[PDB]
């Protein structure tokens, strides 16, 4: 009833198994109160900004940046819709083309945080000058913490 | 009677009547081990043309009648082509 | 027709080196993984994988433990 | 004349003599106009070329360094050597 | 080889033959190319003054000014400002910002 | 003019057995005539109006220039201006052409191997695509094989025989072998249950065997009209050895497009 | 990061990868620096040494088989001193021997980029076998 | 003696082929030329 | 009297070349070529050891956020510890 | 009173689930919103198969897209599997594909057997 | 009559270096839009039109290459020069030879006729799928078509070539008595014949691909496919432009040297493995396009292997000069330019072989810096050196000196001062045809656009350069060509000569 | 006679200067005598003069071809 509350605790004070076992319990019973999985998702577009303001940067500039933790390995898959375009950041050293139907991967790792600029580097047209490429390189706990929880429905 | 041909022709001697006929038999033998035969079956096909049909529609899979411009340059359908396969009104 | 001098051996070394690497690199993609005419390649896990990681770790496999001492430059 | 193996019968010999043209007794070349362009090798190397230009009714000349003299001598044939002097093979 | 080079210097007589390595003198050639250069510079100098159908706004006096102040600072929309370029103008690694240094 | 010939042998002829042109107007009116053809070529691909007649007229001028520039080349044969050196020159010319055709079918069938070996995804990766019924080489195919190795086989005949009657009924046979290898190529392209438009697999099968029934209808054009200088004088020369070379190259293309093709399904 | 005005070499790295690169690129200088002094040097002395005013006629010299081999042998060891790091360099652009940490799907359009992303935030307890002790001393009184 | 009336090479077809032809085609080549110009620059597609 | 050829070449070594001294010019230039692509290696060595100074420094700071992390978790540990024993 | 020395097996392990849920809804919560300073965040994106080993991985992405219909096809439509293919598929695939791909498979022109 | 009905090949290699002259007329037109555009940031003269910069640059690009340095050195030098200098009375084909020549205009007309159709072929002089198939109209196909008649002009006009060098040379004369130059036409048709045919089959592909809606490069397709044809074609052909200057360098250096070429067969042999390494090493240009990182390995191997004989040619060419007596002309100017820019057009080459240095710099200005290297400054004075050289031969015109040595001073400043900036732009990151660039890139575009203009202004002054001749008589030579009257007459070599081998 | 096989041969037997040459191109000593046209540096500058206009006109007038029909 409650002695055998109070008998259960004298076993759990006695038997080394039981208490053991009854932490692995416990050790259950608090992985239930852990939040299950939530999808993050996106999907937004990058346009070159017309008129710029001090402190930034002309043509390189754009709309929204691309958001990307330091010190994690990241797999960029480049592709294209239309025509021929290529994904140029020579700040990171990563260059490739992006053709309508393959898919092709980069693994990249950022050693420090910073702003990073980059354009098109493959012909594609009549505004192929305007195509830049800005990356935004955070920590990861920041981008853990904070930057995911803005893509949570 | 007096051209170039015959002015040069003492400087370039040809090199070198019954080993022609030996060369020739050699040679038709290779010719009749696949000439008759060749020929009979394609007399054979030139009957059995243009009279088999075929009912096997075809989906319009997305790599099946590629349509990046409108029609062909000579019509609607493709050249040589009497009896179109993809399907139309796709159930 | 005239005699090939004492250079131009030492250059068919490399010549030759590179044209038989290229026969070679001729050679190995019809026995590669995505030269297969079918989506029942893959059903198979164990042979697929196996033959992709044999077609990823030859040639690479040289030059794994100077990948992993960073020698990507002539001096350090 | 040398050796006509291996040469084509039409080439005019006088070129394939044998013969080292000297001052006191030339290589006649013969020609069908007034002057001709011959080209005559080195002695000591098979691989320079030097092209001369030889003219009717003139002293022996020298193209090269140690080479052959010659003299050119105003024909209206040129025997055409593979045909005409083996033919005879006199 | 001699005289293929004599019969090049006759039917080119206006090329010297004086015993120097620039055989056309120099008083000649260094006034041309100079009328040259300025021409060139006169072409580039009228593509500059009256071809441009648009200049950037970027490159105006007030804006070269107050980007001048800031100088070379990116902003971030998740994060403190960043330095552009740390190891060619020399930043630190302790510093990263302009904002999170707070000098002493 | 009855001193022409004479100047002729006087400086030319009597010094060098190479073969001196007059000036000649064919080259200029051949290449403005491709000028015309492609501009009618290009409005033709957009559906412009009067655009197929003005491909056409302008393949009828390079056609009519050529068969007249073709025509100078007979006569200047007949009339005793081509030595022997001249006519191997002729041969070395030929292989070199092959040679250079060779390489545009290498280039051709570069295309069906990188195609057919790798499907993508765009296709579901599957080749042959769902819907096409490829041609077997148990059929037609094989039929058009063996006519074409007797083509062959004939046409080495006339290249080493003596009789003049043996070459001329050589030749018609050759010609008539491969008059039956475009008559059924026709027939294939009649019954053939895909498109040009319908996939890779449609696409390279299209292009590569009109390019080589094309080049099968060159040859039987050549090899006829290299008969017909000797239906008349009983004497071909160049005309006759350079054609012969042209078909043993037709259908040395013929294996590899047979093999790469129809066999390897590519 | 950013270009900046009369620059000459490249811009900064942010990655271990294109600081590679960049070593290999000035390795290479390395060896090209020398390659064209070498030439410019001997070409402005013979140039200078060779004119016809210091000299009375030439010298016959048409081969010379040691200078020959050497100028062909030394820059191949160079080619292949030089193709070892680069070909190092190729084969270590994969890096999956990690965890993935991100997916990023880049399409390019006409005329803006576009970014996708698909994964899955799960959260994990941090040293719960403290916390596990925390509770049994809870439980134990 | 040695021409027919059938044969390609005749000496009495020399004018017809080298010479009618070579202003015939000359001015047809020209006329074609103009149109095929008019056609491209001026004209509208219609795929 | 005949038409002479005249003498147009010395013998490599007896003209102007035995002045020229090839191996002593070859090996000025490979020292002044060595000279300066040392110069320049020794700037980019300079130029790589300020990039290991600067990734060490932002090393030591970056040791000093996460220490003071789990401290602060330890004290939440420690206050957590008195709330399920008071 | 049933005492700990006549107790079963069932009704023992009720007694240690009421112990243990009894403190720990006071520790971490009924629901679990206490643990947010001891929670570690962690990101989860398709692994890395063995058997696509180039840059091109369009084939990668078509070989889960199948595997996820057949996952479910075969096992179920909850089975953890299926889960898994479908979070690596959409880990990997563009969006324009999928939907392409689904509105190929309404239409009847997919080409697969399940 | 004469200039449209020729057999002659004086007159047809004329008609070449004429027609070459009229494209680098119209290139270097096309080539001061693109630096006036590019001088200053923002909108220059174009109006803040791309498709007119892209129409601009492919024009451009596909005129300097095809119909300026190919009849130029092929064409034009190789039909005047090739049987004077083998002694062959005429060339095997004459009235081929005319044609090689009379598809080059319809060629150039229907590529200028382009940029009037539509809003003209903006793709780039290498024409990438699905750009070159999306762009409505009818000018990519007028485009594409110029492509296939220059490559069949030069098809045939290889052919001529080959069946020539083999069949007609003087009796004698084996191929060891050719000078290098006839040695590089040669392995020059060689290269012609086995490349061009590959770009003639791409070519029908994309035809089909735009106009009759098949599947080479497309949704079903291959995209990778057409850059692999394309530069199996495209470097091969980088080798056909730049192995007649190196056969017009060793004529020019070794006449002014008094001396022969320096190790003959070496030349010869780095002449034929430069010509065989060009096939297999093509994918050099394909290293960011996602290619399988063994493939990418073989060809960053192979590619660095074509310095070694080309190194080889340098350091011949400088033994020639070696121990001479050098008498330095306006030629001579043009050939020791070339060697000492030509280097520096290579080295930057050998980084962009390495491909882990080229993840960096594809598609920068770097590349511009080196392709404008090795072709304004190994071509074009390539052809400038021969123009100089056998100019009173071919024309019968004289020169002046000190305005030569003035045009020669004006290039030669005006091409180290438009390219030496443009490799710190690439090596900075500023990326290949774009018309609107970042505001830090000012200084070198300013630099450049300033070098363009002189460039521009020593065009106008070679024009000024001809004069009245002299003319004498010869008696000997080293080669065949400066035995004879300048000019020659219509049938030069009216006896054929013979090469006499002595007793020894 | 004029139409013969050997007019297609060996062309047309001509002697002498053509029809407004000053001298003969085919059977004199040199195929280009520059010296002896009329006027030879008038027609020389001209014809030189006409190519630069050409070469450096032609690419201005496709600019402003394009341009002018944007600007409708
Ligand atoms: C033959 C090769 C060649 C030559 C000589 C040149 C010459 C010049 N080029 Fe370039 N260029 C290319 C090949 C060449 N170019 C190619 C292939 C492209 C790429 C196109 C594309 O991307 O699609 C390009 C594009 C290109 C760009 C890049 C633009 C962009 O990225 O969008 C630039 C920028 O500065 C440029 C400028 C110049 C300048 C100022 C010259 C100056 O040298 C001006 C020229 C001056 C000369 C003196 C040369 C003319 C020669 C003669 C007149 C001799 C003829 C004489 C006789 C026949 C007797 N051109
Ligand atoms: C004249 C034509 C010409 C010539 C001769 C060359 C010669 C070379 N080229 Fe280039 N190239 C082009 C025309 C040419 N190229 C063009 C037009 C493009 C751009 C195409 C486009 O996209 O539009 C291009 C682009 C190009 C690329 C592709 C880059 C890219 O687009 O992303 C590469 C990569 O390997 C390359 C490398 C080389 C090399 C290694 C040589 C070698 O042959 C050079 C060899 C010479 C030397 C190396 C110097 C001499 C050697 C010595 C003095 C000995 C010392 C050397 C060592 C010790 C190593 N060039
Ligand atoms: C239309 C183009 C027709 C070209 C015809 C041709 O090239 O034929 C020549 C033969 O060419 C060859 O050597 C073979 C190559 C054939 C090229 C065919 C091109 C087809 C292009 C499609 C004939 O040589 P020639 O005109 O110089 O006359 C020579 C004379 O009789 C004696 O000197
Ligand atoms: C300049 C160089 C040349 C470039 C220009 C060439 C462009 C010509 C395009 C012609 C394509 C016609 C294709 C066509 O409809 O015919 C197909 C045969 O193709 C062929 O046989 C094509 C032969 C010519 C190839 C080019 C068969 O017709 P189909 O595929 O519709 O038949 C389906 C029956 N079931
Ligand atoms: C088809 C592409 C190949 C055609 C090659 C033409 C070679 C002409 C040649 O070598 O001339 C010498 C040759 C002279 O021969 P001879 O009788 O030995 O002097 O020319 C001819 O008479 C052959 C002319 C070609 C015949 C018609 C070609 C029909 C092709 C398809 C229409
Ligand atoms: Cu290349
Ligand atoms: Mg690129």
């Amino acid at each position: 009833m409650s002695e055998s509350k109070d008998q259960l605790k004298e076993k759990l004070k006695a038997d080394p198994s039981f208490r053991a076992e009854l932490k692995d319990r416990i050790k259950n019973a608090l992985l239930s109160k852990v939040p299950a999985s939530v999808p993050i998702s996106y999907n937004f577009d990058s346009y070159m900004l017309t008129e710029v303001q001090p402190g930034q940067l002309r043509v390189l500039e754009v709309d929204e940046r691309l958001v990307l933790p330091t010190n994690t390995l990241i797999r960029l898959l480049v592709t294209a819709s239309d025509v021929l375009h290529s994904w140029a950041v020579p700040a990171l050293g990563v260059k490739m083309d992006a053709v309508p139907g393959r898919l092709n991967q980069v693994w990249m790792s950022i050693n420090r945080e910073g702003v990073f600029y980059g354009q098109c580097s493959e012909l594609c047209g009549a505004n192929h000058s305007f195509m830049p490429i800005v990356v935004e390189a955070i920590s990861p706990r920041q981008f853990l913490t904070e930057y995911v929880k803005k893509w949570i429905s | 009677g007096e051209t170039i041909d015959k002015y040069w022709a003492p400087y370039f001697p040809k090199p070198a009547a019954d080993e022609a006929k030996k060369s020739v038999n050699k040679e038709m033998v290779g010719f009749m081990l696949l000439g008759p035969v060749g020929v009979a079956f394609m007399l054979y096909d030139f009957a059995v043309g243009l009279e088999e049909e075929h009912h096997v529609t075809i989906p319009p899979y997305p790599w099946m009648r590629i349509r990046r411009l409108p029609g062909m340059p000579w019509g609607q359908d493709g050249l040589f082509e009497g009896h179109p396969r993809v399907a139309t009104t796709w159930p | 027709p005239f005699k090939l001098p004492l250079d131009a051996y030492i250059l068919m070394l490399p010549i030759t080196y590179a044209s038989a690497a290229f026969v070679a690199m001729c050679c190995r993609v019809p026995t590669a993984d995505p030269e297969t005419s079918s989506i029942a390649y893959y059903e198979d896990e164990q042979k697929s994988a196996a033959a992709a990681q044999r077609y990823d770790n030859s040639f690479k496999q040289f030059f794994d433990a100077r990948i992993r001492n960073h020698k990507v430059g002539v001096f350090q | 004349y040398r050796p006509l193996g291996d040469k084509e019968l039409w080439h005019e010999a006088w070129m394939y003599e044998d013969k080292f043209g000297t001052e006191e007794d030339p290589i006649i070349v013969p020609s069908l106009e007034a002057e001709r362009i011959i080209g005559v090798t080195d002695p000591e190397d098979e691989t320079l070329v030097v092209w001369g230009i030889l003219k009717d009714g003139e002293p022996p000349r020298q193209f090269v360094e140690n080479g052959e003299f010659y003299v050119l001598k105003h024909v209206e044939y040129i025997k055409k050597v593979g045909d005409v002097l083996e033919a005879i093979e006199g | 080889a001699r005289a293929q080079i004599e019969r090049w210097a006759a039917e080119h007589p206006t090329a010297p033959r004086v015993g120097r390595i620039f055989e056309v003198p120099l008083g000649y050639v260094v006034p041309r190319v100079a009328a040259g250069i300025a021409a060139a510079g006169c072409l580039w100098y009228m593509n500059n003054t009256f071809l441009q159908t648009y200049r950037p706004e970027s490159l105006s006096k007030e804006f070269l000014e107050e980007q001048a102040k800031i100088g070379e600072v990116a902003q971030r929309m998740n994060a403190p400002p960043v330095y552009l370029n740390p190891f060619t103008n020399r930043i630190p690694g302790s510093i990263l910002g302009p904002e999170d240094a707070k000098p002493e | 003019h009855q001193t022409a010939k004479e100047f002729y042998m006087e400086h030319i002829g009597k010094r060098h057995p190479f073969h001196v042109l007059p000036p000649s107007p064919w080259p200029m009116l051949a290449g403005w005539g491709t000028y015309v053809s492609c501009l009618g070529m290009a409005a033709w691909f957009h559906n412009m109006p009067t655009g197929g007649a003005l491909m056409a007229f302008g393949m009828a001028n390079i056609a009519w220039t050529a068969i007249t520039w073709w025509r100078d080349c007979a006569i200047e044969g007949d009339m005793g201006m081509h030595t022997e050196v001249v006519r191997k020159n002729f041969i070395s010319g030929m292989w070199a052409f092959i040679v250079s055709e060779a390489l545009l079918f290498v280039g051709l069938l570069w295309a069906c191997l990188h195609l057919g070996m790798s499907p993508s995804v765009a296709l579901q990766m599957q080749w042959p695509p769902v819907g096409i019924e490829p041609i077997g080489w148990d059929k037609r195919a094989l039929v058009m094989s063996a006519v074409l190795a007797a083509s062959y086989y004939s046409a080495n005949v006339a290249m080493v025989a003596k009789d003049p009657k043996v070459v001329m009924g050589a030749l018609a046979t050759t010609i008539g072998l491969g008059a039956m290898f475009l008559a059924d190529q026709y027939l294939e392209y009649n019954e053939t249950p895909f498109t040009i438009t319908d996939s890779p697999y449609g696409t390279t099968f299209f292009v590569t065997t009109g390019f080589h029934g094309m080049h099968v209808l060159l040859g039987s054009l050549y090899l006829t009209a290299a008969l017909m200088m000797y239906k008349r004088t009983h004497n071909a020369g160049a005309a006759l050895k350079s054609s012969i070379l042209y078909w043993h190259f037709v259908d040395i293309v013929w294996i590899a497009v047979y093999g790469i093709i129809y066999v390897g399904q590519y | 990061d950013s270009p900046q005005p009369w620059q000459l070499l490249f811009q900064d790295t942010a990655t271990s990868t294109a600081q590679a690169m960049i070593d290999l690129h000035h390795d290479i200088f390395f060896f090209l620096i020398t390659v064209v002094t070498l030439v410019f040097y001997m070409m402005f002395q013979i140039i200078t040494k060779f004119h016809y005013s210091k000299v009375l006629k030439p010298e016959k010299l048409t081969h010379h088989t040691t200078m020959e081999v050497i100028w062909t042998i030394i820059p191949t060891l160079i080619v292949v001193m030089i193709a070892i790091p680069s070909l190092t360099l190729i084969y270590s652009l994969d890096q999956h021997t990690e965890r993935p940490g991100l997916t990023v799907k880049i399409i390019g359009r006409q005329w803006y980029w576009s970014y996708e992303m698909h994964d899955h935030l799960q959260h994990k307890l941090l040293d719960p076998d403290r916390l596990v002790g925390i509770a049994e001393k809870a439980l134990v009184k | 003696d040695s021409y027919k009336a059938t044969d390609f090479t005749n000496p009495k077809y020399n004018y017809f082929f080298r010479e009618l032809t070579a202003r015939v085609q000359g001015v047809l080549l020209t006329g074609g030329s103009l149109y095929g110009t008019w056609l491209v620059v001026f004209g509208e597609a219609q795929r | 009297k005949a038409v002479y050829a005249p003498s147009e070449y010395f013998k490599y070594g007896e003209g102007a070349s035995k002045h020229f001294g090839f191996a002593k010019h070859v090996a000025i230039a490979m020292t002044v070529g060595l000279g300066l692509s040392f110069a320049w290696k020794t700037w980019h060595w300079n130029e790589k050891r300020y990039i290991a100074q600067y990734y060490a420094d932002m090393a030591r700071r970056e040791a000093r956020e996460d220490a003071a992390r789990k401290s602060a978790l330890a004290d939440k540990y420690k206050q957590l510890e008195e709330e399920l024993l008071s | 009173k049933p005492t700990l020395e006549s107790l079963s097996a069932d009704e023992l392990e009720e007694l240690k689930n009421e112990v243990v849920s009894e403190v720990v809804d006071k520790i971490a919560g009924e629901d679990g919103t206490k643990l947010a300073d001891f929670l570690e965040p962690e990101l989860i994106t398709a692994p890395y198969d063995p058997r696509f080993p180039n840059r091109n991985q369009a084939r990668h992405c078509f070989v889960r897209f199948n595997e996820y219909y057949k996952c479910l096809y075969e096992r179920g439509e909850e089975h953890p599997r299926c889960q898994f293919y479908q979070k690596a598929y959409q880990s990997l695939c563009p969006s324009e594909w999928v939907e392409s791909w689904q509105e190929l498979r309404e239409k009847g022109l997919w080409t697969g057997k399940y | 009559m004469r200039w449209l009905y020729s057999t002659s090949h004086k007159d047809i290699g004329l008609l070449y270096l004429v027609f070459a002259f009229f494209g680098g007329l119209l290139g270097t037109s096309l080539s001061m839009l693109i630096r006036y555009e590019l001088a200053l940031p923002g909108r220059g003269l174009l109006d803040g039109n791309g498709q007119l910069y892209n129409v601009i640059i492919t024009g451009h690009g596909i005129i300097m290459l095809l119909f300026m340095v190919m009849p130029a050195l092929f064409g034009g030098f190789g039909n005047w020069l090739l049987p004077i200098m083998i002694g062959a009375p005429d060339m095997a084909f004459p009235r081929l030879n005319n044609i090689s020549f009379w598809l080059n205009p319809p060629a150039l007309a229907l590529l200028l006729l382009s940029t009037l159709v539509e809003q003209g072929p903006g793709t780039g002089w290498t024409a990438y799928p699905p750009l070159s198939v999306q762009h409505s109209g009818t000018s990519v196909d007028l485009a594409i078509l110029s492509l296939h008649l220059n490559g069949l002009s030069s098809i045939l006009g290889a052919v001529n070539m080959l069946v020539t060098v083999a069949g007609l040379r003087a009796p004698g004369m084996k191929l060891l008595h050719m000078p290098l130059f006839v040695w590089a036409i040669a392995l020059t048709a060689v290269l012609v014949i086995l490349a061009v045919p590959v770009l003639a089959a791409a070519l029908v592909m994309l035809l089909t691909d735009r106009n009759i809606n098949t599947a080479y490069f497309c949704e079903s397709g291959d995209l990778i496919l057409y850059q692999h044809l394309f530069w199996f074609f495209g470097h091969p052909e980088v080798y056909i432009l730049i192995l007649p200057a190196f056969g017009i360098v060793s004529q020019v250096v070794s006449f002014f040297s008094q001396k022969p070429v320096f190790g003959l067969t070496g030349m010869i042999c780095a002449m034929g493995a430069i010509s065989l390494l060009g096939f297999i090493v093509w994918a050099h240009h394909m290293f960011t396009v996602g290619l399988d990182l063994d493939t990418v390995a073989y060809f960053t191997s192979a590619t660095m292997i074509i310095a070694v004989p080309t190194g080889m040619k340098i350091f011949s060419w400088m033994a020639t000069i070696y121990s001479g007596r050098v008498w330095f002309t306006t030629p001579m100017w043009f050939a020791v330019g070339f060697i000492c820019l030509f280097t520096l057009g290579g080295v930057t080459g050998v980084v962009l072989a390495n491909a882990g240095v080229d993840m960096l710099v594809h598609d920068t200005y770097y590349v511009v810096a080196h392709f404008h290297y090795v072709l304004s400054m190994g071509a074009v004075f390539g052809i400038f050196a021969g123009v100089y050289f056998w100019g009173n031969l071919i024309t019968g015109l004289g020169y002046h000196e000190g305005r030569a040595m003035v045009h020669f001073w004006l290039l030669f400043i005006g091409v180290n001062l438009t390219f030496f900036p443009q490799h710190f732009l690439g090596l900075a990151g500023m990326p290949r045809r774009m018309f609107d660039y970042a505001d830090c890139f000012a200084g070198w575009n300013a630099v450049s656009s300033f070098g363009a203009s002189i460039s521009f202004i020593s065009v106008i002054v070679f024009a000024t350069t001809f004069q009245e001749a002299v003319r004498t008589v010869p008696r000997t030579a080293t080669t065949l060509e400066w035995v004879l009257l300048a000019t020659p007459a219509h049938h030069a070599l009216s006896q054929v000569p013979v090469l006499r081998t002595a007793s020894s | 006679e004029k139409y013969s096989h050997e007019e297609v041969v060996y062309g047309d037997g001509h002697h002498g200067l053509r029809k407004g040459y000053t001298y003969d191109f085919e059977h004199g000593p040199h195929y280009l005598q520059p010296e002896k046209i009329p006027n030879f540096w008038s027609k020389f500058y001209a014809g030189t003069g006409a190519l630069y206009a050409v070469g450096l006109g032609v690419p201005l007038f496709a600019v402003w071809w394009q341009q002018s029909k944007l600007k409708a």
